[PDB]
C-alpha cells in the first residue's frame, strides 16, 4: 500500500484564483466564509491512486477517432507534466474534455443554438509517460455564450484534470489558446490576480510539432507542486 | 528566498465536467474502464456502507452539478494506491449530485485507522475534494462517522479546529437504506453550519 | 452613360505587395520583368459598373442560410467602405468567399483532408448602404495548409472583393482575425512590407455589434482609392 | 506633405477565386443573378463578335486558375454603368479560364472610339484586369484589334508606349469561330513577349 | 406607441462604481449581496419616456432667476449628450440640482451651518436640443461636510440626472470642477476605480462660452450607452 | 477589440434628490409641470389599482430618502412613450418614500401583457429603478402581481432566475385600500429576502 | 510561439572543397579509408550501373568545382546505413566534376522501390545534394531512370511537380559506355532547363 515518504510544497493561495471573485457571480454563493484550516501532511494527504493498470482504449487520447470526421480545425495538444523542482510526472493520468467547433459542448445542460457534431463526442484521457509527457489529438473548440454578465463569452478553451502522486497534486483548469483576443475580457480568467499566472493557462502554437498538409499543434506545460523528501521530522 | 517554478493555477471544472469525469451523468456512453462510486465489491472485507449526501450554497440551495472525489484507507488502515477495476477495493473513487434530487452515493466500507506524521492515531476518515461551477479551486474536507465518538475526540486533525462546535460539520449520521448501514454526509459551502475546508 | 468628371489619387505601389516576392512561390513565374506604363486617368478609367440594380437573394450575406446549420462559431462580419478622404461608398459591391470551420473550400481543387460542411457554401455578396456599411453572416473559416514551404499555413481568413466607383478602384485583399499567431508567419501576408499596412487587413473582435447568447461580431473598414474633381484640366 | 488614409493593401485572389466570383468554374449552384461573360444579348446593335485567349505564366506554362474582369464602351462608344440583366448589352462582364484547356471567352460587340482627358480619340479597347494565384495585385491591360491598324497607330495611350514592339503585345488577332467573328487574345505575364500592363 | 427596434451595448460595471464602496459608509448596508440577473433586452428595457411635450417654464434652466440675485460665482454649465458612438441624443432630459454658494442645500433635512441664500433655490432642467446640446445658468456651489468619515468634505459638485432614449440609458451622476484639490480624498468619488473614469466627471473652464464681465462658463460633456440597430436576431 | 467611448460613470443621488426630482418632498416650491406619481387619470381604460411598499437595507431598516422611477405598458400592453400631462394615461412615473412612515405609493391601471424579443409573452410587469444615497448605480428590478399566478409560470423573464425561491422576491401581494385595488411590494436591498435586481 | 534552437547556418562549400571531402581531387595524398564514388563492389547484387554527368550555370558554363554525395537503395530497395568500405554495397557515396572537362561518375547499381510515408511506391530513385563555390546552401534533387516510365508516372514524388514539363528534368537517359549500361544526368543550376530541387 502507499506509504508516507514525500511532502507537497505548499500551494500559493495568492497565485491561484480566489475563492471569492464576484465578476463571476456563481463563486458568489459557493465560497467559504469561513477561513480554511490549516492541517500537517499525513499519509492521507501525501498519497494518491496511480491510474497505471487503468485499461485504456486505443483511441481514449484521439477525439477524432473516439466518438466519419467531425468538423473543424484539426490540432495536436502536446505538453509534459512536471512538479516545481522541474522533475517530470510519468505515468500520471490526464483528462480532457471540450466543446466542438461551434462552442456546443455534448451534454444534457447545454442549450446553447450552436449545433452538436454527429463525430464529435470531446472527452479524451492519457497516462503520462517516462518523460511527463502527453498528447491528444482533436479538434479546436469554439467560444461560448454563458450567462453571467448580459454579453460574456468563454474564450475558447479545453478543460484538464491532472491526478499528480497525491490528492495534494490533484488539479483541475482550463487550456486557453495563444492570442485570443476574449482571453482579457473572462471573468473566470480574471478569478487570477496575478496576469503571470494568467500566461501559464496559454497554450503556444508549436509548428514544429504540427503535421504538414494535415494538423496544427499546440503545447501545454502542466507544473504541479514540488515534492521533496522528509528531514528532521 | 528561493523561488520554485510556479504551480499551474487552478479553474473551475464548471458544469459540463460530467462529460469529462461522470460520463453517465452526462448522459453520454461510457468507456470500457470507468472510475466510479463503488469502491468495494460485495466480497470485500471490512464493513461495508452506503455514503449519501447533498450539497447546499450559501442561500441554502442545492447545487447539482457538484463532482466529487474520495480517497480512504481498507478496513485494515491501509491506502491502496494501484487503482484497478479487478480489486475488490479500490482507495479511490468518483462522484457527483443528481440534477433532480441532487443527492450522491458512495459504496464502500468504513476505513481502518491510520497514523499522522508524529505517530498518532487519526479516527476513521475519509478525504474529499469538492468541484463545481463557481467553485474556482477544490475545497478538501473529511467525512467522520458519529459511532466513532472515542476515536474522534482524540483525532489530532479534529483537534486542530479551534472552536468545537466547528467539528461537528464533519460527523456523518450514522442511518440505514433497505437495511444497510448508511451515514448522510451533507456539506454546507457557505453560512449558517458552513463545514470545515482544509488547507495542506 | 458613365462620365469622365472624377480623378483617383495615384495608387502607392509601396504600401501594396510588390508582384515579386519569392517566399510566395507562385508569384515568381507570375509576376511581369518589365515595368508598368502609367497612363494618365480617362473615362476608361474613370468609370465602372453600379450593381445597384442587380437582383440579390434574400440570405445573400448570410452563410448561415444561403447553402441544418453550418457547424463553427457564429459571427457577424462589419465593417464600412470610405475613399481615402474618408468618405463613404454607398451602393458598391462587397463580395466574400472562405473555408468553411475546418479549413475546406467548397471547390473542386481542394484536396484538403478536412471534411466538407453539409450545409456550408462560403460565398456571400452585399451592396453598402448609403452610408458605406455592409454585413455578414457567417462562421469564422479555420487554417488551411497549402504547398508553398514544407509546412505553411494560411491563417484564417476571408476573400475580399470590392468594386467602388470605377475599375481604377476595384480591389480584392483578405481579412485576417486579431491575434491570430500564423499571422506573421505567412508568406501571403508577408508580400506586404510595411508592417502598418499589414495592420489594415485585420477585423477587430467587436463586442459591441456581437448578439449576446448568440453569435460574435468582427470590425473590418476597408479604405478605397480617394476621389476627387478635375481642376485646371 | 499632406498623407491621405492608406488604401486598403491588396492580396491574391488565390486558387478558390471561383467559388467567390465564378460559381460555375468552382463547380458549385449559381444565385439567381450572376455577373457573367456576355455583355451583350442577340439584339444589341453593334457587330457581335466572340474574344478568347490564353494566359502563360513565365516559363510559358498555361495559367489554368485565372480570372478576368472587362470593361468596355458599346457600340456607339458609350459605356453603360448601370448593370442589369435585363440590358441588352453591360459594359461589364467576367470570364475565368478552363482548369482544362485553358482558355476564356466573352461574348460582346466591337466598342466604339471614346475620347481621352484630352479629347483625342482612343482606338476601340476593351479594359482587362487579371487576377489569379501568384498575383498579389491585379494587373490591368487593354486589348486592340488588328483590323484597326489606322486608328491603332493614332492612340494616344497606344502612343505612350516607348518601344513599338511592345504595342504589338496588345492587338488581338482576327480570326472566325463557327463562321462568327473572333479574336484572340492571349497574355503573357512574363518573359517572352511579356504583355504591356498599365498604371493609373 | 413605442417600438423595439433599438439595442443598447451592455454596461461596463467595473467602469462604473460597485455597489459595496466601504470607505462611503452608506454603501454597506445599501448593496446587494447577491449577483444581478442579466437579461435580453426587450421592449420594456429599450423603450422610455420622451419629455418633448413637457411643458417648461421660461426659467427652468437658469438658476439666477428662477427662485434679488444669488450670491456667487455666476457660471454658465453647457455641453453635449451623445451616445457611445458619438451620436447626438436630441431632445433628452436633463435635470440638475445642487447646494447655494455656501454648500448649504434648499432640503429640509439639511442642518449645514450655511445660511440659505434667499435668492437661491438650486434646481434646473433643460430639453437638448437638435445636437444634443444643453445649459444651465447658475452659481458655483461649495463643498459640503457631511457625516462620512470625521472630516470628509464633498467637492463643489452639481448633481445631475438624464433620460436619453430609454430607461436602458437612463443614469444619475454628478459634475465636479476642473482643480479642486477635494476631488481625490472623496469616498464618493472614489467609488470609481478606474482614474480615466473620474476624468470624465470634471468640467473643464470654459472661457470661450464665457459672457466678459458677466460669467465664466464650464463645459460638461456627457455620454450614454451606445445606440443600435438590432441584426440577424 | 473596438473600443467605444466610455458611457459617464454613475454617482450616487445623495440624501437631496428631492429637491431635483420630487420638489414636494424636498420641501419646496413645485413647476407647473411636474412628473409624478399618478400614471392614469380617473377616465383612463384599464383597472385603476394602487401600488404601495417600503424599502429595506441590510440591517431590516427602512430607507427613508429613496426614489424610484417606474415604466409600464398601458391596459393594451402598449408603452405610451409621449409624455404629456393631458395624457389620460402616461407609462412613465416616479415616486418617493416618506421620511416619517417610509411608504410610496403610485396611482396606475394594471398593465396588458408584452412580448419579449422571441415572441414569448411577458407577465404584465411595472419596471422600477432604485436610487437613493449609499447606491453608487440604481438598481433595477420588475414588479409582478400575485393573481396573474398562470401568466407568472410562463413568464421568460422570472423563468431566468435560477431559484425558484428568488421569483417571489418580485411578487406584489394584492391587497385592497379603502375599498380599493392594491398591491404591496416591499423591496429588500440586502439580506433575508434580497430582491432580485437585473442587469440588461 | 514555441522557438527551438535555430540550426547552424549553411555557408557556401567554397572551392577548395576537395581538399577536405574529395582528397585526390584537391590532387592531395588520401588516408586509409576515403568515402569515394563506388557504392558497389563488383559482386554486388542487383543490376551495375554507370551514372555520369555534368552540371552547368546559368549562363550554360560548366561547374568545374562541384561535389555531390549520393543516398540510394540497394537492389531490393532497401536503404544501408551501416557504413564500410569491406561491404558489397554502400548506399552512400561522394563524387566530384574534373576541373578539366567537368564529368562526374558513380559506379552503382540500380536501386529498388521504396514507398513513402503513405505505403504508396516511389519509382526507383537516387537522393543527390549538390555543393558549390557560389552555393550559399546545397541542392537537393533526385534521379530517375528513363526506363522506368510506368513506375515513373505513378511516383507520389514525381507527381507533386505541377508541370510535366518540369518532371522531364529529372529523367537520366540510357546509353553505355564500354559495352556497360550507364544512364547520363546533367545538372542545371539556371534558367533554359533548369533541373527541379527539392525542399523537405
Ligand atoms: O458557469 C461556468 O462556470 C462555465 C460556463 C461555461 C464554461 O465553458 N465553463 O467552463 C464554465
Ligand atoms: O496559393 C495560394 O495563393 C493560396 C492558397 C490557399 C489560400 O487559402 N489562399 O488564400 C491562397
Ligand atoms: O451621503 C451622501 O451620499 C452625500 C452627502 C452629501 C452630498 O452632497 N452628496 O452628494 C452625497
Ligand atoms: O569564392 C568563394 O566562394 C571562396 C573563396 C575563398 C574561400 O576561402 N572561400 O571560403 C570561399
Ligand atoms: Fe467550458
Ligand atoms: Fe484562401
Ligand atoms: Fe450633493
Ligand atoms: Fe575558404
Amino acid at each position: 500500500p502507499a506509504q508516507d515518504n514525500s511532502r507537497f510544497v505548499i500551494r500559493d493561495r495568492n497565485w491561484h484564483p480566489k475563492a471569492l471573485t464576484p465578476d463571476y457571480k456563481t463563486s458568489i454563493a459557493r465560497s467559504p466564509r469561513q477561513a480554511l484550516v490549516s492541517i500537517p501532511q499525513s499519509i492521507s494527504e501525501t498519497t494518491g491512486p496511480n491510474f497505471s493498470h487503468l485499461g485504456f482504449g486505443a483511441h481514449d487520447h484521439d477525439l477524432l477517432l473516439n466518438f466519419g470526421l467531425p468538423i473543424g480545425e484539426r490540432i495536436i495538444v502536446a505538453g509534459r507534466v512536471v512538479d516545481q523542482y522541474g522533475k517530470p510526472v510519468p505515468n500520471t493520468l490526464v483528462e480532457m474534455w471540450q466543446a466542438n467547433a461551434g462552442g456546443r459542448y455534448r451534454h444534457k445542460n447545454d442549450r446553447y443554438l450552436a449545433p452538436l457534431d454527429p463525430n464529435f463526442g470531446g472527452v479524451g484521457r492519457c497516462l503520462t509517460d517516462s518523460d511527463g509527457y502527453y498528447s491528444f489529438r482533436t479538434i479546436k473548440p469554439g467560444p461560448y455564450p454563458w450567462r453571467n454578465g448580459p454579453n460574456d463569452w468563454r474564450p475558447a478553451h479545453i478543460h484538464f484534470g491532472i491526478s499528480g502522486p497525491s490528492i495534494a497534486t490533484k488539479l483541475i483548469t482550463q487550456l486557453y489558446f495563444e492570442g485570443d483576443p476574449l482571453i482579457p475580457m473572462c471573468p473566470i480568467v480574471k478569478s487570477i490576480a496575478n496576469p503571470e499566472a494568467v500566461q501559464q493557462l496559454i497554450a503556444k502554437l508549436d509548428m514544429n510539432n504540427a503535421n504538414p498538409m494535415d494538423c496544427l499543434a499546440y503545447r501545454f506545460d502542466i507544473v504541479l507542486r514540488g515534492q521533496r523528501k522528509t528531514h528532521f521530522e | 528566498p528561493i523561488e520554485l517554478l510556479p504551480e499551474t493555477p487552478s479553474q473551475t471544472a464548471g458544469p459540463y465536467v460530467h462529460i469529462g469525469l461522470a460520463l453517465e451523468a452526462a448522459g453520454n456512453p461510457t468507456r470500457d474502464q470507468e472510475i466510479w462510486n463503488r469502491l468495494a465489491k460485495p466480497d470485500a472485507p471490512g464493513e461495508h456502507i452506503l455514503l449519501l449526501g447533498q450539497v447546499y450554497d450559501g442561500n441554502g440551495h442545492l447545487v447539482r452539478d457538484s463532482f466529487l472525489e474520495v480517497w480512504q484507507a481498507d478496513a485494515n488502515g491501509e491506502y491502496q494506491d494501484a487503482y484497478n477495476l479487478e480489486n475488490a477495493f479500490n482507495s479511490f473513487g468518483r462522484t457527483a449530485t443528481t440534477f433532480d434530487a441532487g443527492e450522491w452515493t458512495l459504496h464502500t466500507v468504513k476505513p481502518g485507522v491510520v497514523n499522522n506524521a508524529a505517530g498518532v492515531p487519526m479516527a476513521p476518515h475519509i478525504n474529499i475534494s469538492l468541484f463545481a461551477r463557481g467553485i474556482n479551486i477544490h475545497l478538501h474536507t473529511r467525512l467522520y462517522f458519529d459511532d466513532e465518538a472515542q476515536a474522534n475526540a482524540k483525532c489530532p486533525v479534529l483537534n486542530l479546529i479551534e472552536q468545537p462546535q466547528r467539528r461537528e460539520t464533519l460527523i456523518a449520521k450514522r442511518c440505514e437504506v433497505d437495511g444497510k448501514t448508511a451515514y448522510r454526509f451533507d456539506i454546507r459551502i457557505q453560512g449558517e453550519g458552513e463545514t470545515v475546508f482544509f488547507d495542506f
